[PDB]
């Protein structure tokens, strides 16, 4: 149990920190890219996404 | 393995759709490309769209 | 009769080969800095590998 315990932790904390590579259905995952590649206009969408 | 400036690619032609896809179409001249091609061809009036 | 001119591309992250002209800024370390190495604006410290 006291293994678990910590396993559990650091399981959700991987799967917290891994889940930034997801481009959440947009361009690119990095911001700046993005914010360089387009116009704010356009770039609103994808931010707000 | 050139040097594209679009200052000399402004409007020499009347210009009627300058649209473009994934990137600010005024900010061509900061970003920087990979592999760049180049197209001709002509088409009729109503089949520009 | 239109003349039709199409430009493709591929930027991904591949080493710059043409894009247009940007003036060059010299090497600092170990400071906090911006940098824009081949479109790849960030900031930290810069130091030797």
């Amino acid at each position: 149990k006291l293994q678990d315990v910590v396993n559990h932790n650091a399981q959700a904390l991987n799967t917290l920190v891994k889940q930034l590579s997801s481009k959440f259905g947009a361009i690119s995952s990095v911001l700046n890219d993005i914010f360089s590649r387009l116009d704010p206009p356009e770039a609103e969408v994808q931010i707000d996404r | 393995n050139c040097v594209a400036d679009y200052s000399v690619l402004y409007n020499l032609a009347p210009f009627f759709t300058f649209k473009c896809y994934g990137v600010s179409p005024t900010k061509l001249n900061d970003l920087c490309f990979t592999n760049v091609y180049a197209d001709s061809f002509v088409i009729r009036g109503d089949e520009v769209r | 009769p239109y003349r039709v001119v199409v430009l493709s591309f591929e930027l991904l992250h591949a080493p710059a080969t043409v894009c247009g002209p940007k003036k060059s800024t010299n090497l600092v370390k170990n400071k906090c800095v911006n940098f824009n190495f081949n479109g790849l604006k960030g900031t930290g410290v810069l130091t030797e590998s």
